[PDB]
Formats: C-alpha cells, structure tokens, sequence
RNA sequence: AAGUCCCGGCUAAGUGCCAACGAAAAGGCGUCUCCAGCCUUAGACAGCGGGAAGGUGGGCCCAGCAGCAGCCAUCCUCUAAG
RNA sequence: CAGCCUGGGGCCUCGUGAACGCCCUGAGCCGGUGCACAGUCCGGCAUCUCCCUACACCGAGAGAAGACCCCGUGGAGCUUCA
RNA sequence: UUUGCUACAUCGAUGUCGGCUCUUCCCACCCUGGAGGUGCAGCUGCCUCCAAGGGUAGGGCUGCCCGCCCGUUAAAGGGGAGCGUGAGCUGGGUUUAGACCGUCGCGAGACAGGUCGGACUCUAAGGGUAGGGAGUGCGGACCGCUUGAGGGGAAGGAACCCC
RNA sequence: GUAACCGCUGAAAGCAUCUAAGCGGGAACCCCUCCCCUAAAAGAGGCGGUCAGGCGCCGGGGCCUUCCCCUAGAAGAG
C-alpha cells in the first residue's frame, strides 16, 4: 500500500492450497492460500507469494461466523531461508497472516507473535497494532 | 488448447559450438569518447571470488549511502608486455586489412618466453626502419591502432604455464599522430593495470565459459520434464515431437555440447584494485587456485568462464550509467572456501 | 574488356554483359555504384526489401550468399540470376569481376557505355545505386 | 484539353540582380538572397531574359500547366522576400501555466506547459531568424518556405495536447503573417 | 483543435469553428472543400465545438 | 532463335508483364478521350469593396421571436441596387 | 520444478557375430504442376568431400491381401410363425 | 477455421478423438505502440484506422470440445500447419469378444439409450537436425595474429511504485 | 527508412487546396550500431617471422606421436 515500490519481495515460499495460522483476534484460527493478488505468472509456474504480499485465503478452522468465508490478509511469517539487503537471513518457526479489512486495516484488533519489519511499511495499519517487530 | 507458451531453449546463439582460441578477442570497440590516447581494456586470470560489504555509490540507489552484501570476483593483474603495432587502414577493395606490423623486442626483450611460442626474428634484419616510416609515409590514411602484448603468466605460479598468449587491443585518443607516437612508447616496456583503468570504472567482458561437456536436453535447453506418468512411462528426459513436418525439422532442442562457449557480459563496474596480497587472500589458500601474488581486480556479481581461464576486458559497450570513482568498502572475507 | 555503368538501367545494362558472357571473354565493370533503377524511393527498396531474413555483415565481399546488400553484391545477383542455368552459367559467372569505383591498375584502358541504358532514355524517378546500399545496409 | 503553347513572363523588379545556370537559379535582393533548384522541371524550357523571365513550354498535360504556373509562384515568392520581409505572427494562448520560450542557436525550447516537466523542441531551417517579444513570436527572413516549415516545427511540438483530452486551446499557434516590411 | 494553418480561419485566435472531417476514413479535411483528401467520399460531417449555452 | 522493331495514345500501382486462370455492387473531377444542357466581349465564372437597404422588426396568437417559436401573405421609397 | 549420486546398459577396446525396410543411390530446400501433398518434371535458392555420436522430424519409414463399409445370384453358424 | 454435398486420390492399411511436450505460421489486434473521432470536464468510457515485434496465465466441474464458474492479471484473441505432432507418450472418449439395465421381438437378437474390464510393435540403410572431428583447393613447409562479405536474434519484454 | 497520419510551399481550378509535382516530421514497423560462426567467402584475403649451413649428398630445422598432467572432454580435440 505504500512501500511495495522498495525491495517488495524476496525468495519463493509458498504456493496456491498452501495452509497458514491465523495470527490474531479475529476469530479464524485455519486457512488456506487460494489465491495471489497482482501477480502474473507464465505455464505451469505455480503463482508466488512472501511476506508483504496482498493474499486471498479463506476460514478453515475458527468461529462458525466466519467459517468457510472469504477474507483479505498479509503474509507475515514464512520458513523460508532468505537474505535481507543487509545481509542477514530471517526465518519464523511457521507461516502465520494477518486477515485485513478491505480498505486496508486489520480486521482483527490483536497481533500474535514477530513479524517481519518489511509488512509493517506495507501496511502501516498492521504496525499500529503491532506488538513487537523482527 | 494450445495455450500461450515463450518459445524455450535460446534461438539467439545458433549454432551453438566450442571456440578455436582459449583466449577470445573483441569484435567491435566502444567510441573514445572525446578524450585523450589510452587503451580500452586489459588482460587477467579468474582466480577466485568472496562478497564484500560497501556504500552504495549509485546516486539513484534504493540502497544509497549504506553497507550492503554482495559476492565479489578476484582478477588477478599480472604486467603485460607489449609486443608490436599494427597498422590497418582501407586497403584495395576498400577493406581494413592489415597493412603492416612493427615489432621491437631487439632493442630490448631478451626474453625466451615468447620464444617458448613463436620461433620470432633474429637480430638478421631487425630493420623495421622501412616498415615504421612506412606508417608515416601512410599517415593520415590510417583508420585503425590496435596494439600488440603478451601476458606474463610464469609471473604467476598459480597458472602452471610458460608459453604465454599474444592478444590485440585497439587504442582510442586524441589526434592519429598523437595515438601512433603514445603506442610506440609503450613498446618494449611492462604495464600495469592501473595505467589503463582506475578504480569505480565499468568494464566489459568478453571469454569463454565453464565448459561442461556433451549435455542432455533437459539442461542444455532447460527444456520440461514430462508430467508425472513419464517418470514411469517410456523415457522422460526428451522432447515429444520434433517438428510438424520434415518442413524444417527446425531450431528445436536438440542434444550437444553446452559450455565453453564465446560468449559476452555487460554493465561491470570494478571495485578496488589493491597491491597487498594478504588484504585479499582467503584461509588456507585459494580454493583451486593458490595465492595470489600481483595485482588484482576486484570485481563484483558473476563473471562467466571457469576458474584458470585467461580473460580479456574492455570499456563499456552500452553502459548504463556513468560511476564516479572508489566505492570504498568495509569488509573482506577471508575465512576458507571450505568447511 | 571494361564497361563503364554510370548512368545506366541495370537492368538494361545487364543485357550486353550476359552476350559478352556468352561469348566467352573476361570481363569487368567500375563505378558500378553509378547505375540507376526507375521508380520511386517506396517501391524500389519495398520491391527489394521484401527479401530479408536478417541484418548484419561481417566479412570483405567476396561470399556471393543468398541475400545481397552490399553495393556489389546487387549487381551480381542481377547479373547472374540472368545466365544460363547449365554448368557453363557457373563457369561463366566465374569470369565477371565487381568493382566499386575505379581499381589503379585499370584506369589507363578503354571503357564503353550501352546506349539503350542511358538515363535519358527514361522519363525520370530513378535512384543511384549507392544510394540503396545507404538503406539496404551497405554501410558503403 | 492540350495547352498548345502556353507563356509567361515575370518582370524582374529593380533594385535586383538575378543568375541562372544549370537549371539552377539564383535571386539577389536587398533583403536577402537565397539559391532555390529547378533541375526538376522536365517539359519546361527556361529563358532569363535580360530585363525579365521567359517561360515558355509546348503542349503540356493537365499535370504539367499546373507545375508551370505552381513554378511560377515560387519564382515571384523567390522576388518577393528578397524585397519585402516576410514575418510570421505565432500568438500564444495558456490557461493555467504561463509558457516560457527561449532560443537555443538553430533550435527552439518551450517549456511550462500544461503541467509536463518535459523540454519540448523543434528544428530551425538555417538562414532564417525567429525572436519572441511577448505573448507573439516573430519569425523573420526572406525565404517564405523557410519560415513556414520553422514555424510549423514549433506548432507541431506545442500539439502534444491533444491526447485523451477535448483540445484546451493551450498552446502556441499561428497568429498572422507578412507585414509589407 | 491544435492544428493551425499559416493564414486562414484557424480556431484558436478566440474562435472555435473547426476543420472538417470524412466519416470514412476517419481524418480530417478542409473546411470548404466537397469531398475527402483520403476517400473523397464527400459524406464528410463538421467537427462538433460545443454546447455554449443551451438550446 | 530471332526486334531493346516503328507510329500514335494511356497507365505510377511493380496496377501489370495470365487465352484455357486470377475480384462484385459502390465510391473517385485520380487521370485520359470523347453527347447533351445553361451563362459568356451588350464584358462569363472566380476573385476583390460598396450599395447590400426602408413604412417594416408589418405581423396572428405571442414578455419577444424584431425573416429563421407553430400557419402564411404581401405592396412601393425604388433603380446601374436589393 | 527441478537437482545430486550409485549398479547394469548405453562410451571405447579384443573376440564372436545377425535380421528390417532395397525399381534405384541419382534423393538438400522452397513455390508450382500433375491422380488435386515429388527424388528425379518446371522455376528459383543454395549446396566441397570424408568420418563419429545424439535425435527419431521426414523419407506420404517398416510390421501385416484393413479388424470397419459394400460387392460376389461366395461360405459357415444361430433362430423361427421362411 | 466447423458444418452440409462431391466421390477425383487412398481398401495386398496414410493406424482413428483428446490431452501432454515441442516448433512455426497467419491476421479478421485481446493487451502492449502510433493516430483520430466521440452524445471525450478528468478517470472510466465507446468507436475507427495502422501496426503480428513480444506477451496472452492459474484453478474447479466436464474425458473431451463446448459450456458454467472461482480469484488475480494487460488481457487471460481466434485460427492453421494430414481437425500440426503414437517408428515421442496417456488411454480418459470411442471400434470388437464378456455382462447388466431400459425400449422392441414368440424367437435368433437389434438398439446409438446408459454402465464395469478389455494387448498402444519396431536396433534409423537415406535425408533433416546438433555437435565434434580429417583432407584438397584456395597456396612450398610451417608458427602466430588479424580484415570481417552473410548468417540468427526478442536478447529483451511487461507491469507496479516514488515523486 | 518507413505505415497510418499530421504539416508546409503550392497550382491545377485566379480564390481555395497538406499533394499533383516539391519539401518536413511522424511508431513495440524494416535496417545500423550488440552479441554469436565464419578465408570452402571460388574475388577463396592481408601482416610478422623461420626454413639454415656446407659439399643430388652431409647436416640440421620444423612438426606429430610417444612422455606427465588438466583448465577439457565419448574417443578427437583444447
């Protein structure tokens, strides 16, 4: 939303029905990737995505409310071995989004677990509500 | 049905076979750009590489003004000694032949090096008066002034050879005079790197690549493995049809040697060129190299060719911008290639 | 035996050359650059560079290969795609020499012109030879 | 219809001395003087009398009159600077961002437009003077091709405005021209 | 339109009334002249200006 | 294999250089020749300025339509002109 | 969305040692013609020869009187209210 | 490009749908470039013309094609090349022999109505192709370095962001 | 250099007219600059150097294999 035009991505992580963690409050617990905003790919390449990435997953496990439903959220954790511009290599012990709001902001109000500082310049709304910052 | 797809393997370099000379050699030159009589490239050796910690010189960086990463080469400088001038010029037929040549290693040279090479003249008829003056006399005439040297390889043990290779470089400048008489003084002498380059420059590359061998399809091309069931079915690492008709079976995939190739490189900026060994030498000596003993080029990203393999530089072709001098740097790695 | 092209219809100057051929006498041709095409500037490359496969060029002239654009080669093609077919037509084409210009050791002999291929003898909208080697990609 | 014999003449004004050789013609005026080529007027026989032109052609086509008297016009066009100044009016009407217009040697420079940073240029035929003095450009010179042409190299570069946009009048354009001076 | 001529009845020195164009080949012609440059198809329509008041 | 054969005229697209074969209706004053009809030295067309008009902008309904809002007539002040 | 390594083949070397396609050895490619998709014909484009390996794109490749449709006053089989 | 007829060629075989991979072509342009008109304030539009250089996805249901739809993207153009391609492949559809079911038949059984399984051969004489090697001529033997006719190309293309 | 087109000088046809000749711009369009293989390019290139010395002979000079390895690779090659 206001960064991506910098060094907005890094090495491959995941792909379409790939399953990550809901990191918050909102009450979605379990989702699937099932789908990439923005990119375009070429035959048979799997489309991409890492953190600070617009992402489209949908509720798996959570409150019934939300069950089997449709929301917006960023990529926020990721195993992936990669190399920061000051060349050092981040890692989260699991892959975890952050669901947002279609305007922008989170639509859940709590924050769990590091982030990577790159998502917070992405999506500031998440940096306000966010606790803690790697 | 017939969905889109970027035609794969790469048509632009048909044919694709092993060069005749180890060492290549330019085929065009970048202008002089309105200066002063100079060469416009050099030799070296690929010894080895690292990474390298620097600010960024680049004015319209993303990364300006702060220490980022990158994997740097080592080109060892070893002096080269010249050995002649060429004179080219619009012979009959209007071409660019050679007209004449003008060697000197008489005057001074008692080197059996070259001999090693090239069973070259005797003190008989070292009487190049008639060939030089028949420069002056074809002066003004004159397009083109290359330059002949040798590299100096048994000043570098790291390379196990002492018959040394003779190469050209065309020479751009000021006024023809003035280039003929700045050639003719670089004869019979040594000459450093940094009397043709300086730090922060670009420079271009042109050398043969890491050969490889005959190769398969599937890495030459990088052509697909076939899905699934042709893991188990009649063969996989092949291409299905060869051509729709025998209209052409055409520029296609097709097995071959991969590697070892001339080939090009662009937009290659130089950071230091440093005269300490130990500022530079990694532990335990070089990975399949050595320890180098001379002066080296300090160039970052990839350069194509395997390790021992002479290479041939040269002024950018097309650069992409004009770098100031002396990307200063913060860190040298020389823990081990290994472990 | 030396003909001199300037200010002549190629095609119409090719003719004589091919009798000559067919006689059986060495031949040459100076200033070839000098001939001239009726037409206009669209037509006359557009009916030429209809041909092309690719662009570049890298030897002195003495290929003669599938596709001419050097002021030399243009003639050739136009002058040997109009001899005999029959292993003579080879041979023949063996002895036709292209020049640009005026080679020294020539100057000092005769030169003759063919009437029929004078300019005068068209209405006008002609193009140098040289000129097409300019866009045709004779850096020449 | 077939022009039989068809002629015209051309009297030289004083204070003029005019050449010709070669087909090719050139016309000395106080103004100015400039070498215009007619090697292209095939059909057509040209007489330069001593005290005026003698043009003069038998059975011409429909084509070829109109050459005639279109050669004509240039010739008189040829005279007519050399003695009278020909100065075209460029007038320059902005709405939102005033423009600004400098000389560059043979070349022109327009700027502060519509709100592009962009440099906008057009070419200058040699021989030939363009000043500006306000909210009018003044192109001068004896050649009436000359300035045209300069002075349509400027139009077309101010028309850039006409994309995706109904046309805002903004711009330069051509005010009028030759004063009888 | 941006387009001006050396001297004629060109818009823009406080007027609007435009060239005209051929319903055919899609360019524009003369003001006064009866057919296309391109087509000469004669069925050419003046380039509307504005709606400058109301009916 | 023999004509760079001749006269006259037309084509600017390489149209074309095609018997057996390969383009319709329409558009073209693009060009080249031919039939009508109408004005022209009692001054033709075009071109350039003026008179280029008035009771009256008559007007009917209509604030006003002051030819040209919806139907429409119509006389001399007149003359090298309305 | 591919990658590395190992055994046996496949590479090479000694020894042994076949069969398939064969009017031909004359077959490069492209338009054309023709049984309406040529190796020879026509018109161009090229085209030095010899050798080894990989590919099966073509050779309308080879394998098999097509397993389908129909004909023969041709068989066999089955059934019944022939 | 399909689809209707034609039976001129193929019945001592030109092995049949789709799909996979892979190459190329064409333009009646989907996007990207250029220009214009508009019942074009600007964005978004709508339409014409030129332009084939490049690109033109990923999924679900269906074997396909077609079709419906999901979420992005510049859009997710359409056609050819023996409905390109089996001595490269899958056998899912479909062309046998076994059965079941529905309609008809007293019966042998028929169906173009549905459903389960059902064999996919070949060591490249010749060419093409991709490399790698010897010789003759170019010219006595050589060693070395170079000129640089043509050949191929997409060697780049696209989008998003900052101001 | 061009497409479409946009211009200018301009007659035909007094005016007018971007076009008829005449002249200028004007694209992922065609070409040249880039890279890659090139003296089997038949016009088959050019330049440097050596091939000695002595009386067909002596002689040696060059090259290749053999030799040791790998920058390289199926051998060949390099």
């Amino acid at each position: 939303m206001n960064v991506l035009g910098s060094r907005k991505g890094f090495t491959p992580a995941l792909q379409h029905n790939s399953s990550v963690v809901v990191a918050d409050n909102s009450g979605a617990k379990e989702a699937v990737i099932i789908g990439i905003y923005g990119y375009r790919g070429v035959l048979r390449r799997v489309p991409f995505a890492n953190i600070a990435d617009l992402v489209m997953v949908s509720v798996r496990k959570g409150s019934p409310d939300v069950r089997k439903q449709k929301f917006k959220a960023v990529i926020v954790r990721q195993r992936m071995p990669f190399r920061r511009p000051d060349g050092t290599w981040i890692s989260f012990e699991d892959n975890a989004v952050v669901i947002i709001n279609p305007d922008g902001t989170p639509k859940g109000t709590e924050v769990r677990g590091p982030i990577a500082r790159e998502a917070a310049e992405r999506w500031p709304k998440i940096a306000s509500v966010a606790t803690m910052v790697i | 049905r017939k969905l889109s797809s970027p035609r794969r393997g790469s048509a632009g370099l048909r044919p694709r076979k092993r060069a005749d000379e180890i060492l290549p050699t330019p085929k065009n030159w970048p202008l002089v750009n309105l200066k002063e009589p100079k060469l416009l490239g050099f030799i070296g050796y690929k010894a080895g590489m690292t990474h390298v910690y620097m600010i960024d010189d680049k004015p319209t960086s993303p990364n300006y003004g702060k220490e980022v990463y990158t994997p740097v080469t080592i080109v060892e400088s070893p002096p080269i000694l010249g050995l002649a001038l060429r004179a080219y010029h619009i012979d009959s037929k209007g071409e660019l032949s050679v007209l004449v040549d003008y060697w000197a290693n008489f005057e001074e040279g008692s080197l059996k090096y070259l001999k090693r090479k090239i069973t070259s003249l005797k003190v008989d008829s070292s009487k190049m008066k008639e060939k030089l003056d028949l420069i002056q006399k074809n002066l003004n005439n004159i397009t083109y002034m290359r330059l002949l040297v040798s590299t100096q390889p048994w000043l570098v043990p790291s390379l196990g050879k002492k018959r040394p290779e003779i190469v050209e470089i065309q020479i751009g400048g000021g006024s023809i005079q003035d280039q003929l008489n700045y050639g003719l003084s670089l004869l019979g002498k040594q000459i450093p790197v940094r009397d043709v380059f300086r730090e922060g420059q670009l420079t271009d590359i042109i050398g043969v690549t890491k050969g490889k061998g005959f190769q398969g399809v599937i890495k030459r091309y990088s052509v697909v493995e076939f899905p699934r069931w042709h893991k188990h079915r009649k063969g996989s690492r092949k291409i299905g049809a060869r051509g729709p008709s025998i209209s052409t079976p055409s520029y296609v995939p097709q097995p071959g040697q991969l590697g070892f190739h001339r080939r090009t490189e662009y937009n290659k900026r130089i950071i230091k060129i440093g005269d300490n060994v130990n500022e530079i030498n990694p532990a335990g000596g070089i990975v399949n190299y050595g320890l180098v003993k001379n002066t080296y080029l300090v160039i970052e990203g990839s350069v194509l060719g395997s390790r021992k393999r002479p290479l041939f530089l040269r002024y950018p072709i097309r650069p992409s911008w004009s770098p100031e001098s002396a990307p200063k740097i913060t860190y040298v790695n020389l823990a081990s290639q290994q472990g | 035996v030396i003909v001199d092209a300037t200010n002549q219809i190629l095609g119409r100057m090719s003719t004589h050359i091919a009798k000559l051929l067919k006689s059986g006498k060495k031949v040459y041709v100076v200033n070839a650059e000098k001939a001239i095409i009726s037409g206009p500037r669209s037509r006359v490359l557009e009916g030429y560079s209809l041909l092309f496969t690719v662009k570049t060029m890298q030897n002195p002239y003495r290929q003669g290969i599938r596709r001419p654009r050097n002021p030399i080669n243009i003639v050739k093609r136009t002058v040997r795609g109009m001899l005999p077919k029959n292993k003579l037509g080879k041979q023949i084409y063996r002895n036709l020499k292209a020049y640009i210009g005026i080679p020294k050791e020539l100057e000092g002999k005769s030169m003759i012109r063919f009437d029929d291929a004078d300019v005068s003898r068209l209405k006008g909208k002609y193009i140098t030879v040289a000129e097409l080697s300019r866009l045709l990609g004779g850096l020449k | 219809l077939k022009a039989a014999y068809i002629r015209e003449e051309i009297q030289i004004p004083d204070k003029v001395k005019v050449s010709l050789e070669n087909n090719v013609l050139k016309v000395k005026g106080p103004k100015g003087e400039v070498i215009k080529d007619f090697s292209y007027a095939k059909g057509i026989r040209i007489q330069l009398n001593e005290g005026k032109i003698i043009l003069e052609t038998t059975f011409a086509d429909r084509r070829k009159k109109a050459l005639l008297y279109s050669i004509i016009a240039h010739i008189k066009n040829m005279i007519t600077g050399t003695i009278n100044g020909y100065r075209y009016y460029l007038k320059v009407i902005s709405t939102h961002f005033p423009i600004s217009v400098k000389v560059s040697g043979d070349e022109v420079q327009v700027s502060n437009l519509i709100g592009e940073k962009n440099i906008r240029r057009a070419k200058i035929l040699p021989g030939v003077k363009v000043t500006v003095k306000g909210e009018d450009i003044v192109v001068e010179g004896s050649d009436i091709y000359n300035v045209a042409q300069t002075a349509a190299n400027i139009e077309s570069s101010t028309k850039i405005v006409g994309y995706d946009r109904r046309i805002f009048s903004d711009g330069i354009y051509i005010y009028k021209k030759e004063v009888i001076g | 339109m941006p387009l001006t001529d050396p001297v004629k009845l060109q818009i823009v020195q406080q007027r609007v009334f435009l060239k005209k164009i051929c319903r055919d080949c899609g360019a524009l012609n003369s003001i006064r002249a009866t057919k296309c440059r391109r087509c000469h198809s004669s069925n050419l329509r003046a380039k509307k200006k504005e709606l400058p008041a109301k009916k």
